[PDB]
């Protein structure tokens, strides 16, 4: 269950950027593949996911509209589409994938990630 | 009797130094008890399916050296695994082995003076039906005395002693202290005061001894549900001054939050 | 959290029957009393006491016995299978456990009575009195292994040798290793600090003529008793054990069973009461024992 | 496969204790890595024109122990020179020497378990043209994971986690908290109050998890350029209640400092 | 020269390890000196008469290592004995020997880098005409440089320095400031303030650089004898700006405690 | 053979399974779902390892009173995913049979 | 000075004279010798442990840190009795003895 | 004022354990 972070780094407010993420294997059905964020040393929580099985994806109230979720293929791979970037939004996205849904408890996801670093400039 | 180790043998006889003697004083150097290791993976375990392979790991267990050198232990699915080193001094080719269980089963049994196998946790590994998600160390624990150091940085946190005192200050008046260190207070105002002028010794309680200041401190408070304040002076005799203006009959909600140093420079 | 009581008709036994006395439909309530009783043979001169020997005494623990059954016939049938199952038994073990001891005891019926003044159901509530023979054990199992030092040899072993003030050397693959161990014997010995009731063992003779077994030294190293045998050929292993209402002493060569009681030095076992000090082997490469401990109070 | 080192062999010849492993036992037992050192000056080094002389100085560098016997190193004038320690395992007559060098080139490379050459600084020695004008040692770090100790004496300083929140409490007011040691919080008072009562929540955000008391915490502030004062009690679930007199719709500017401990006595 | 230890000896002769350089080696380790010991009882001593039993306790004295099984020491009645490890290195057969003495004559003495007897007290035992009354051990101290560590519990006390500085503000204001660890200031107000306008600059000394904090910091202080407060900002140029409400000719004693850290979070 | 198990779901929703011959399983709900989302995992009790099936299976559930319906998944790994409409703070009682099989043809 | 009843006694004597029999006697009232623990030892010892507690009864002598029973060595005609009655102990022999007496009240 | 009672393990050894039975746990 290992996990790939490609893409991420500077860019400006108000501006684009994209996150990509792979998974070696799938742990079963309602397979989710997302993201988790930390903002300023508070506590990770789940923003960006999408239902693989469903086709069905979750986005958080405060980035609705703003960010978009892609899959590409058969290929287990998870793209995230940042557009309009916010100062607030400078946070360290580490890349989550589950069997079962969408949770925002840690400890449930099969599959955690490395932690690639988002730095929005003013 | 006196057993000597670190000292010259003149017949190269005299002095040889046994392992368990090694034992008992590496634990003294570095300050572990039986209940304890010392730990370094210089190289990452490796996890593969209900297995963990230990790469290049040292561990320290009843002040005794080992490594562990592409070695894997197999695991309990959907687990929480307790990593143990197990050291029996009777299994002269293989003293050492690795188990993984259902608990912490370390039992401080003192190898170096008496017979046991010591058991020692030092790793927890929780799986999956699959394989392994997520680890976590054991603490290394140093048992120290007294310490002289220059600088210190602590990740986590300083645990020192807190005591707390409650006093009647008198008039209504409540002060709820909790002291750390003992050094630092913080003063918590509670109750309504009445029937105070000021410049007045508060008419209650006095503060005792562990709490009183070397010098006198001023404590702001405030009036619940009012634009207006007081002060109280905590002075070094544990005696309590009235600084607010004259108070009535009618009694007021005294709180807030003051803080002091017990201890003065040197 | 609360406290457990079970009976076992055969502890530790392949036909172990266990009546749950906590929670089963066959209970027991109010133990008379878990305590002892103690004397010293104190005589007074003047008020002032002369102490003698130190003496406990277990007192019989009776309980209240309830039935839970939904009928006559239920409640009948639960008096009758638990006190033929007690009384079936020489003894049977009761299970004491909280959340910081598991201890038994082995007891035997003293008295048990059987009424008729029931409650809803044709329940009983009846009085069962047990004798003490071994009041509160836990089993502990240690091994015993005759294990040498090395010798100390200059230029392989850890020792500050050589001209003053002594050294010892790295040598890639010689380098230094440790002689032994202070105190080695220490792995092949028991080191007695508490009461026992009595114990189980597995020796393992080395040498065929000489005796085989061990010996129990007191806390001024002098030996006191010894369980020894002289069998005319090595056996695989001797069984011992030593629990005054059921003793044994049979050696194993192959699939052949001996009784070792004709070949028992019976000079030497003096006697059975285990003293504080320390058991050593006697011409024995590891000894297995299942030490049955003794706490009067729990 | 496991190596056993502090254990005796039986025929002398079972387990030999290499250099290396000796090295990463003595590291693990004083709590060293390959970044930093032990040292003890047993006599005063000499400095004698562009030179320093170590007259008996014991150093432990990758857990591996050795002594400089009236040891100089020359040095650069005009110049701040690193001292290193230099290990090269591969020159088997002499592995250790020292250089005087432009900047701090410790490298951190592990010697017990792979190749290459570690150089770790210990001394950092300034000259003028002439000689040496002044000398300071390199840190020695213990790396410690769980101590238990009775007492302490610091002469430097202790480095404590500091976790901040800014609080929009509602109705104009926000707390700035700092909290250190996971323990005492300092709250500053910001913004300007309107639109709110005695004993009513502020209609804001509540106070995060990290920063509540375990018992309730009556701060008092301060009405900028005026003689009046406030208080708030921050609860334990993380509301905050106004305890200052009614507040029309007039903003009042709020200031101040207030402390308080998260832990009570457990 | 540099004499190199903790390496092979390709020809088996190369780097011989003396007694005195494991010594030495061992207290970098543990980090002691040779007036302290690293002590620990196996087993309890055992008082008969005047004597005490040393019944299983290990000793590191100047780095050496040495039991005490079963060995007694003769006490001199009435009397507080100071029982000491003597270490005489010419003694070859017998190096280590105890005594019992009427003071602490701990000597400190270099016995592994030069000639003497060492002598360190590990024992106080105090008598009465009869046997052993009390007994309490000499403190093992551990001398650190710098501490990286997760989690601390301190049982006593941990001593941090301690700086004080008084401020003659201007306008009749003194502020009394208290710094531990070189960052939490605890401010005490005395004096009285007169002719000062909300949001001027106090007219007399900044705050001392060692004092100033990183970022502006409201200390709430309060009129003694009134219902009334003031507060002042302590800015991070040392300058203190007057947050009351203006105040005439007519001096009004200022009082109270208010605290800040100098250390933001990094 | 017949076993049968209870299960606390989570967010109010109640599962009591019955399995005969190992195989068949007929799931009865009860209780009231509140607070809960399409996709996501049910905050309570994962289903016991006997019950578990070999394939993902969506069992049709109703609300008491109401035109409306759901979904839940019992994943192989043994948790619960709603695929019912978002649920706010208000419980709606749920009911309903849905069967499977544990073991596919082998 | 003996003026109060007690249970037994414990003490630590110093022998001044070597080849000469060391201990304590015990006078009444009348200043006649009633009692008295005496020893002749074949060695000096450093002191002599004396305890009269019938529970923990003990008469050592101490060379060293060696003990040795001198019970046997004891002048048993002289000790005619453990109970000490009112009157005045004195010294056999010692430079010093260091006492620990238990004290005896019936009723309190 | 009030009557105290205790029970020592060792009355005027090192070792001794007092339990206070006026006041602690155990009365």
């Amino acid at each position: 269950v290992q996990l790939q972070e490609s893409g991420g780094g500077l860019v400006q407010a108000g501006g684009s950027l994209r996150l990509s993420c792979t998974a070696s294997r799938r742990t079963g059905s309602n397979w989710c593949m997302g993201w988790f964020r930390q903002l300023a040393g508070k506590e990770p929580e789940l923003v960006v996911a999408l239902n693989f099985d469903y086709d069905m994806t979750y986005y958080a109230d405060s980035v609705k509209g703003r960010f978009t979720v892609s899959r590409d293929s058969g290929k287990n791979t998870v793209y995230l589409q940042m557009n309009s970037l916010k100062p607030e939004d400078t946070a360290i996205y580490y890349c989550a994938a589950r069997s079962g849904g969408f949770s925002s408890n840690r400890e449930l996801y099969d599959g955690w990630g490395q932690g690639t670093q988002v730095t929005v400039s003013s | 009797t006196i057993k000597n180790f670190t000292f010259f043998s003149p017949n190269s006889t005299e002095f040889p130094v046994g392992s368990n003697n090694d034992g008992k004083l590496y634990m003294m150097l570095t300050g572990m008890d039986y209940r304890t290791i010392r730990r370094k993976d210089w190289s990452s375990p490796l996890n593969t399916a209900l297995n963990v392979q230990y790469t290049n790991t040292s561990i320290i267990a009843g002040g005794r050296y080992f490594e562990l050198l592409n070695e894997t232990v197999a695991l309990k699915g959907d687990s929480v695994n307790y990593i143990h080193a197990n050291i029996d001094l009777t299994q002269t080719a293989n003293p050492v082995s690795l188990s993984a269980e259902t608990a912490n089963n370390s039992n401080g049994v003192d190898i170096n003076n008496g017979s046991g196998v010591l058991k020692v946790c030092f790793d927890i590994v929780t799986t999956s039906g699959t394989g392994v998600t997520s680890t976590k160390p054991i603490v290394q624990t140093s048992t120290l005395d007294s310490i002289s150091v220059n600088d210190m940085t602590v990740s986590g946190s300083i645990d020192v002693p807190v005591q707390t005192l409650t006093v009647e200050a008198g008039n209504g008046l409540q002060l709820q202290l909790t002291k750390k260190n003992n050094d630092l207070v913080i003063v918590r105002f509670f109750g309504s005061v009445s029937n105070i002028q000021k410049g007045w010794n508060m008419s209650g309680t006095w503060v005792d001894r562990p709490f009183r200041p070397a010098a006198v401190q001023s404590l702001v408070g405030h009036f619940a549900g009012r634009d207006t304040s007081f002060h109280i002076d905590i002075n070094p005799n544990g005696s309590i001054t009235w600084w607010g203006a004259n108070i009535d009959k009618t009694p007021i909600a005294t709180r807030g939050n003051g803080s002091y140093f017990i201890k003065s420079a040197w | 959290g609360v406290r457990q009581y079970k009976i076992h008709t055969n502890l530790d036994g392949t036909d172990d029957k266990v009546w749950d006395v906590t929670n089963g439909k066959v209970r027991f309530y109010q133990p008379s009393n878990l305590g002892l009783q103690s004397t010293n043979n104190i005589w007074q001169s003047n008020g002032i006491g002369v102490m003698g020997t130190r003496s406990i005494t277990q007192p019989q623990i009776e309980f209240k016995l309830e039935t839970f059954g939904e009928s006559l016939e239920e409640n009948y049938q639960l008096m009758k299978d638990f006190v033929n199952d007690i009384l079936s038994k020489k003894f049977v073990t009761l299970e004491y456990q909280t959340e910081i001891f598991q201890v038994y005891a082995d007891l035997a019926l003293a008295d048990v009575t059987k009424t008729e003044g029931y409650g809803k159901n044709g329940t009983f509530s009846e009085k069962i009195t047990f004798d003490i023979i071994t009041k509160w054990y836990t089993y502990e199992n240690l091994t015993f292994d005759k294990i040498q030092n090395g010798k100390v040899i200059a230029g392989m072993s850890k020792i500050y040798g050589g001209t003053a003030p002594g050294n010892y050397k790295y040598i890639k693959g010689t380098s230094y290793t440790y002689y032994g161990e202070s105190d080695i014997d220490r792995l092949s010995r028991w080191d007695i600090k508490e009461e026992i009731f009595s114990f189980m063992g597995i020796l393992y003779p080395k040498l065929p003529k000489t005796p085989a077994g061990v010996r129990f030294l007191d806390d001024i190293g002098n030996e006191y008793t010894a369980i020894v045998f002289k069998t005319e050929q090595v056996q695989d292993y001797i069984l011992i054990n030593t629990d005054v209402n059921d003793e044994t002493y049979q050696g194993w060569k192959g699939t052949t069973a001996l009784n070792l009681f004709p070949v028992m030095d019976f000079e030497r076992y003096r006697t059975r009461i285990i003293e504080k000090g320390q058991m050593e082997l006697i011409n024995l490469s590891k000894a297995e024992f299942k030490i049955k401990r003794k706490a009067d109070f729990v």
